[PDB]
């Protein structure tokens, strides 16, 4: 049937139905708007009257308009048909490369894999990056987690981890902007295109699928985009059986999104303001972003952190859906020390003797150890200083300090801006390198010789050239 | 919102009217009870601080005149005070 | 919510409900509901009088009464919908009726 | 234009029902048939023609029923040479116990901040002829001063030979508005003026001060809007006579707590550490009457208490 | 991931030396694992650990993960309480 | 219809409203007005009070429409007649308003008369998206060392200007406006907004006075919602910008726009978000004031040449409290910008006027796209001033007391006063100067009277040679080299 408008607030609009009520979720057209307006159905309000959440722009929705129930929710464009194309939220190409001529069109809500279905594949990752392999490694179609406060990072740090990663990779890729910059959205876009994994020439050859809803869009794009980037990536990781990358920068802007609408919807709010459904609305959509036993899915997912507070209901309800946690930390990057990672606050699932060997394990222990205990002196440093620590303290402190910027590495994506040539530095010669300083074979290197150099060679080198 | 002063036994004396049954201006009926608190529908006349007086006896203070009720707060133990008191 | 109308119905239209119940009024009082209930279903009247608002409570008093079969109410049924408009809430006006006609079924029964 | 009745009495929030037309948000409403003039001031319209006004004096006996008068305007309060040297509250009424303010004018305590056009596109010092301040800090024409310190380090003392001073050296007059004055200082203040001889209790017109009190026990309204009626005070100067004044506003941040309150009390939502959401607007829209016009200016010191001793509080 | 569930994996595992000696006296100890908000991955990797062990035979799963509907995850402990009793 | 029609004419009340294209207002107060009617308004749609002021409509409700007003709302009361424009909230736009100061919603308040608008444009619009971009690549000259060498700008960016109050943010986005004159008279212009939030009134007057005696003014627009409008018009101000500015950005043009300051549109929207009894959340905003300014911020951008190469440019500023750069507002915009120039008190209170903090600043699309002669200069300088602040905490063997000695004299360089911004030529000519030694024998306390002595010098002597530097934007050629080598050693030996 046909319904009407009754109510206009926001992203959030209400339609009265004289026959049939869609159900929950149903996708419903707007019609006499001059471009097609999306409308997902929230809740059943009563009086055959239903509360929705716009897909776009509802300025110009006069009360009356008439609207139609589509007999579904949302669906996209999925296949091989995506590689190459830039989408947003509702399956609508925004690349200016025509329409996307799908076989298969698929709804973006879907359950969630089943218990019985589950993998328990635990393989290593590597990155390239020393923090992140030594201390907290990513798993291969395991959940990866980087979180920073504004400016601290991030973006930079996914970029790297898709050149390091994506390139390198046999199977396809899904990259997810969520209420970002769409300015990095062109920049990627044209980056893809010169590195060959996107051709506009053969879009059959194209190895990524774009889907992007910045932060130009209003909260119900945003809140959605997630769901139809991982949507793709669902296809690919069942329909090909194969392993898929999911890139998502940044995945809060999907629980901002919410609170934007929450607001609206007539939800008494929770902690901070927040949707009272933050914990459940995150764990709909997470819990699909797995691996199967029909497939994996590795997501790396930026998670941005409000006014660096860890606490915050958003960012501390991520945590329980990941494998592994990178921190980038504020006072790190003030320092100098990039990428600005947390060498303490930083887990991973996959480190364990068993999965990554005694000697990774051994070594990357070690260095949080002497890590944490001059954490523990830079208090009765800061007022008395150095002089004042015990000549054994004097010697951690020394390995310490010489360790937090050997933990620092140059970025090939950061070139832009350091002037340094980018480095991958190999998981194995990671953990030798940094062995060797804990066990004190470079006590007698000057602490700048360690400092923005990728492997243990290059800082004796640099120590060289001084 | 309902508001007090719109109850099935409060709106028949309203509607009947018995004889000299008004009383409004200088008497009232308490409509609610809690916590020190009494709502009482009428005395149109009591003033905003005015100290007025329980069956019981008991005093308390009108501190909110409102369109039709006049929120009290008692100086004793609301126990002794029910509906239509 | 709209639930809250029935809420006040349920009172305003008990008020009366209970004088004709003792002192007599239910048999005759169900023609009256029904006259009533008819008028209302005067699609461009109805609305007019019950939902838009009209500035004026004094001037949507005398009106209620007037449209109403100055004839088919009794005392009550005047009264009533005076006072339910000097309150600002003569709008809920079927939402009272319906209530209105299932205390008679009440009544009523088996 | 019409008079209305009493709907509502809770605390300092009054709602008032006219049959009439309403009047407009700010207006001034004179409740009748009381012993002392209860003033309200219009806040809101909340439909049913019926207003939420906020009310400049204590509320204490009033009933439901009584008539209210609309004044057809803000609050309005006298201007003229005659205020030199006298002491008034928010509505203009006299406390010095002195009789009537017989000025020939009153004027609307609410009023918008001079046009952009009006503006002065120069940037003067106003000299005090105090060489602390001249030399190393000094007055700018037009603008605010903040001072800190509290007693004991001779506020009142500057204070008044500022006052002295603007009237030697530019031939303008001050004014004196005590937001949340304690009575026992508003008293020697009076005495310390008089013995001082910036207030002088014969000659009216050679007072070169006119005081503006919202005491203490005064409701949250009064001690809102006080700031504003010595600031109409002083806008009579400037514009009339085309002086240099002196307005003084003792304290800032007891302005900013009468806000608070009285939006507490108005039902609306407050904001960081518990402020008035208006609190932006409602010191904004004040402070920006003071500045140089093209025909004269208004010159602020203003004594401001930090909370918490923290500057980044609110 | 300072290390809470692990101690009360190993706690669990560490019961299979009793777990059979009923006679001698040291009784058995069935356990339940409930599971409310976590991630399936995390569960199945947990449900793994006790079946390699052995464990899985005295050991009853109750999970309400972070798909699962809020009251669902409300009732979890409830319900494997009842189990336990 | 049988017992019926006879209740019309007994009552004749309501004789004909037209409730589809009118209301009437329900209540007003706490800055919404409440409207009965309006039936085919839209959502956010322009309406008419009788007094003339207008309103969007904000909320549609089954019953009524809620309105914010744009002005006091002391002018609105029950019963009022309200009317639709069958208009999205829009605002006048092109080259009429370069020279002029207007309102939030585009009325002329300088009383040089009418605006004379000939196109209009919604100001809430949408970002444009991918693909009619482009990476930044040409500078954006603010004029100042300092920031043209080290935290360099381009067409199309964002770049935040943050820090404490009275730490010298408006300075540089007024030297900015001033400084485009030189590029504006060529035959690649920058056409300037600046929008003032919440500022005192003397302040924007003042600023006008300063744009007109430099005739500076002739390019720039001013919208002005000072401290004493309301609330609705200062969250307003900046959309209405940035809309002036997307005319020339979507016609091969290039805008300046400045948001002075977002922090105060911050608190504006708070009230408005807080009267409307929205659930605060950090710091009382409203879950979508990050939204507020990524909508704002997203539509400066760069063009490609398909869409004719134009550009806007965005300078938004905003004010910490005791360098509290991780508060939810600056964390937002620090997240939304593509970089930030960073003031301290400190530096300030020490005399470092401008006083940027070159250590934290940063400015990643701007690097790339800054001048060929700057950049030959521009890298070392960053690099070495950062090796000066990393040494200083010392104020010794060799060569550290030398990296004091350069590091001073580097320091006093970027020291600079107001209303004087200088061209890229002499930028480059002056850290040149310093980088090369040729100051190493001057007293640190002479620094700042030798520069201001070089460059009258150079412009009085050697304007070819500038000319030359800008025409061709080189590098620092042999030639450019041996033209320097002769303009400072000259110059050297009069000033001793
Ligand atoms: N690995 C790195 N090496 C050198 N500089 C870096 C590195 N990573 C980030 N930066 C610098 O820090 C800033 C932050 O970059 P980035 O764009 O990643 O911010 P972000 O916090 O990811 O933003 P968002 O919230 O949009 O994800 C940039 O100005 C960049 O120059
Ligand atoms: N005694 C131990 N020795 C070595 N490793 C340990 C020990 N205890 C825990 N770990 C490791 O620490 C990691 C995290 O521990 P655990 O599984 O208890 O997470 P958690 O503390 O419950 O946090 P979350 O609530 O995020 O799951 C595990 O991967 C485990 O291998
Ligand atoms: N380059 C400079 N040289 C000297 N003083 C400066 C300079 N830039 C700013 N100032 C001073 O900083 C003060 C405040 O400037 P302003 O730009 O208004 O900062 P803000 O916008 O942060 O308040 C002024 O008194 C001005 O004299
Ligand atoms: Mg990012
Ligand atoms: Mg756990
Ligand atoms: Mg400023």
């Amino acid at each position: 049937a046909n319904g009407k408008i009754t109510q206009v607030i926001g992203a959030v609009v209400d339609v009265q139905f004289d026959g049939q009520l869609p159900a929950i979720l149903n996708a419903l057209e707007t019609e006499n708007n001059g471009k097609r307006l999306v409308l997902e159905v929230a809740q059943h309000l009563g009086e055959n009257t239903v509360r929705t959440i716009a897909m776009d722009a509802t300025e110009g929705l006069v009360r009356g308009l008439p609207v139609k129930d589509t007999g579904g929710p949302i669906m996209v464009p999925v296949g091989d048909a995506t590689l190459g194309r830039i989408l947003n939220v509702v399956g609508e190409p925004v690349d200016e490369g025509g329409p996307v001529e799908a076989t298969q069109t698929r709804a973006i809500h879907q359950q969630a894999p089943d218990f019985a279905a589950q993998a328990t594949a635990s393989e290593i990752l590597v990155t390239g990056i020393k923090v992140i392999d030594l201390l907290a490694p990513y798993s291969k179609g395991g959940k990866i987690g980087l979180f920073g406060g504004a400016g601290v990072g991030k973006t930079v740090l996914i970029m790297e981890l898709i050149n390091n990663i994506a390139k390198v990779h046999s199977g396809y890729s899904v990259f997810a902007g969520v209420g970002e910059r769409t300015r990095e959205g062109n920049d990627l876009y044209h980056e893809m295109v010169e590195s060959g994994v996107i051709k506009p020439d053969d879009l059959s050859k194209s190895q990524v699928a774009l889907v992007y809803g910045q932060m130009n869009e209003p909260p119900g794009a945003r809140m959605r985009v997630a769901l139809t980037g991982l949507t793709v990536a669902e296809q690919f990781r069942d329909a090909t059986g194969t392993d898929v990358l999911f890139f998502v920068d940044n995945i809060f802007r999907f629980t901002q999104a919410g609170s934007e609408v929450s607001a609206l919807l007539g939800r008494i709010p929770s902690a901070v303001g927040y949707q009272p459904t933050l914990a459940t609305d995150m764990g709909a959509m997470q819990e699909r972003i797995t691996s199967t036993k029909n497939g994996s899915i590795t997501s790396i997912q930026a998670v941005y952190v409000p006014a660096d507070d860890l606490t915050d209901p958003a960012p501390a309800t991520t945590f329980a859906h990941l494998d592994a946690t990178t921190v980038l930390s504020r006072a790190i990057s003030e320092l100098g020390i990039y990428p600005a990672v947390d060498p303490l606050d930083s887990n991973s699932r996959i480190l364990d003797p068993a999965v990554v060997g005694e000697e990774h394990y051994q070594v990357a222990r070690d260095v949080q150890g002497i890590l944490q205990k001059y954490k523990s002196l830079q208090d009765i440093i800061a007022i008395l200083g150095m002089d004042e620590l015990s000549e054994e303290d004097k010697l951690t402190v020394a390995r310490a300090r010489k360790i937090q910027r050997f933990l620092s590495q140059p970025f090939d994506v950061a070139k832009v801006f350091t002037g340094s040539d980018g480095v991958q530095v190999p998981l194995e010669d990671t953990i030798k390198s940094f062995k060797a300083v804990v066990a004190g074979e470079y006590d007698h290197l000057p602490e700048a010789a360690f400092y923005m150099v990728g492997g243990i060679e290059d800082v004796k080198a640099k120590a060289q050239r001084l | 919102g309902i508001q007090a002063a719109e109850i099935s036994a409060i709106l028949k004396d309203q509607i009947k009217n018995f004889g000299q049954d008004a009383e409004v201006a200088e008497v009232g009926q308490v409509l609610s009870v809690g916590d020190g608190i009494a709502r009482v529908y009428g005395l149109d006349k009591v003033q905003a601080g005015e100290m007025v007086e329980f069956p019981g006896g008991i005093r308390g203070m009108v501190l909110n005149l409102e369109t039709d009720n006049v929120g009290v707060v008692i100086f004793g133990d609301d126990r002794d005070i029910k509906e239509g008191d | 919510s709209a639930s809250i109308s029935a809420d006040i119905a349920g009172r305003y239209a008990q008020a009366l409900f209970d004088l004709v119940r003792d002192s007599g009024g239910i048999d005759a009082l169900s023609s009256q509901i029904d006259d009533l209930a008819s008028a209302y279903d005067a699609s461009q009247d109805l609305r007019d009088l019950t939902l838009s608002p009209l500035y004026d409570r004094q001037q949507q008093e005398a009106a209620v009464g007037a449209l109403s079969e100055r004839m088919g109410l009794s005392a009550e049924l005047a009264n009533t919908l005076r006072l339910l408009a000097r309150n600002r809430r003569l709008f809920t006006l079927p939402q009272f009726v319906a209530k209105l006609r299932n205390l008679i079924a009440d009544a009523k029964g088996e | 234009e019409a008079n209305g009745k009493i709907t509502q009495v809770i605390g300092a929030v009054v709602d008032v029902q006219f049959d009439g037309q309403l009047p407009a948000i700010l207006n001034a409403l004179e409740t009748e048939n009381n012993g002392k003039r209860l003033v309200l001031e219009v806040a809101q319209h909340l439909g049913e023609n019926t207003v939420r006004t906020i009310a400049m004096d204590a509320t204490e006996g009033l009933v439901r029923g009584l008539p209210v008068k609309d004044t057809g305007g803000p609050i309005m309060v006298p201007v003229g040479d005659a205020t030199l040297g006298r002491i008034l509250n928010v509505v203009g009424e006299p406390v010095d116990e002195g009789g009537p303010v017989e000025a020939t004018q009153t004027r609307a305590i609410h009023q918008q901040a001079p046009d952009f056009a009006a503006q002065a596109t120069a940037s003067e010092i106003l000299v005090t002829g105090i060489k602390v301040i001249d030399l190393l800090a000094p007055y700018s024409k037009g603008g605010k001063i903040g001072l800190f310190g509290g007693a004991g380090v001779g506020k009142t003392v500057l204070i008044m030979e500022l006052i002295n001073n603007i009237a030697k050296v530019h031939s303008g007059y001050s004014v004196f508005a005590g937001v949340g004055e304690r009575t026992r200082e508003g008293n020697d203040l009076y005495h310390e003026m008089v013995e001082s001889g910036v207030i002088k209790p014969d000659d009216l017109s050679k007072s070169q001060v006119a005081l503006v009190y919202g005491q203490m026990n005064e409701p949250p309204g009064a001690r809102m809007r006080v700031a504003l009626t010595g600031l109409t005070v002083a806008e009579q100067f400037r514009d009339a006579t085309g002086t240099d004044v002196l307005f003084f506003v003792d304290n800032i941040f007891r302005f900013t707590q009468a806000g608070s309150e009285v939006s507490a009390l108005l039902g609306r939502i407050p904001s960081a550490v518990g402020y008035q959401p208006t609190l932006a607007t409602d010191m904004g829209a004040m402070q920006e009457r003071i500045t140089s016009t093209k025909n004269g200016s208004i010159t602020s010191i203003q004594a401001v208490y930090v909370p918490a001793d923290d500057l980044t509080d609110p | 991931q300072t290390g809470k569930t692990a101690i009360a994996l190993d706690t669990i595992l560490n019961q299979a030396n009793y777990n059979g000696r009923e006679a001698d006296g040291m009784k058995t100890l069935h356990c339940i694992y409930v599971a409310v908000g976590q991630k399936r991955s995390t569960v199945a990797q947990l449900v793994k650990k006790l079946e390699e062990t052995g464990a899985m035979a005295y050991t009853t799963v109750v999970a309400a993960t972070a798909s699962d509907p809020a009251p669902m995850q409300y009732l979890a402990p409830y319900s494997a309480t009842a189990m336990g009793e | 219809e049988i017992s019926a029609i006879l209740k019309d004419q007994i009552k004749n009340f309501g004789q004909d409203a037209e409730v589809a294209e009118v209301g009437q207002v329900l209540s007003v107060g706490d800055g919404i007005a409440r409207v009965y009617g309006l039936d085919k308004v839209q959502a956010g749609e322009m309406v008419e009070f009788p007094g003339g002021i207008r309103g969007m409509v904000l909320n549609l409700e089954t019953d009524n429409v809620g309105v914010v007003i744009f002005g006091d709302d002391r002018d609105i009361k029950e019963g009022d007649t309200v009317k639709r424009t069958g208009a999205i909230v829009e605002v006048p736009a092109g080259k009429e308003l370069l020279g002029r100061v207007v309102d939030a919603l585009g009325n002329p308040i300088d009383g040089k008369g009418p605006l004379n608008a000939s196109e209009r444009r919604i100001a809430d619009v949408k970002a444009p998206g991918i693909m009619p971009r482009k990476s930044v690549h040409e500078p954006m000259a603010t004029g100042l060392k300092s920031v043209d060498a080290m935290i360099p700008v381009g067409r199309g960016q964002r770049e935040l200007i943050i820090g404490d109050r009275q730490t010298g943010k408006t300075a540089i986005a007024l030297d900015t406006i001033l400084n485009q004159a030189n590029y504006n008279g060529r035959e690649k212009t920058l056409h300037c907004i600046y929008v003032a939030v919440g500022q005192k009134r003397s302040t924007v007057a003042q600023l006008v006075k300063k744009l007109e005696e430099t005739g500076a003014m002739a390019y720039t627009t001013v919208v002005a919602a000072t401290a004493s409008d309301p609330a609705p018009m200062q969250y307003l101000a900046p959309y209405s910008a940035t809309a002036m500015g997307e005319y020339f950005r979507d016609n091969g043009m290039d805008a300046l726009i400045i948001y002075d300051d977002l922090s105060k549109q911050a608190v504006a929207y708070r009230q408005m978000s807080l009267l409307l009894r929205r659930p605060p959340g950090r710091e009382a905003y409203p879950g979508d004031v990050f939204y507020l300014h990524s909508r704002l911020l997203e539509r400066s951008a760069k063009l490609n040449e398909a869409n004719g190469a134009g550009s806007l440019t965005a300078l938004p500023i905003i004010e910490t409290q005791a360098g509290d750069v991780s508060a939810y507002i600056p964390t937002n915009v620090i997240s939304i910008t593509d970089g930030q120039i960073f003031l301290e008190t400190e530096l300030f209170f020490q005399g470092i006027r401008p006083a940027v903090n070159t250590g934290l600043s940063v400015s990643r699309v701007g690097s790339a796209a800054q001048t060929k002669a700057m950049k030959s200069v521009a890298g070392p300088v960053k690099l070495e001033l950062a090796q000066y602040r990393e040494m200083a905490a010392f104020a010794l063997d060799a060569a550290t007391q030398k990296l004091l000695n350069r590091g001073a004299r580097l320091t006093e360089l970027m020291k600079q006063p107001q209303y004087s911004p200088l061209t890229n030529a002499e930028i480059v000519i002056v850290i040149y100067a310093g980088t090369k030694g040729y100051l190493d024998g001057i007293p640190v306390r002479d620094v700042t009277k030798w520069e201001h002595g070089l460059l009258q010098y150079l412009r009085n002597q050697k304007a070819d040679l500038l000319e030359d530097m800008t025409k061709n934007d080189r590098k620092v050629a042999g030639e450019l080299e041996d033209a320097i080598k002769a303009a400072l050693d000259g110059y050297a030996k009069t000033y001793a």
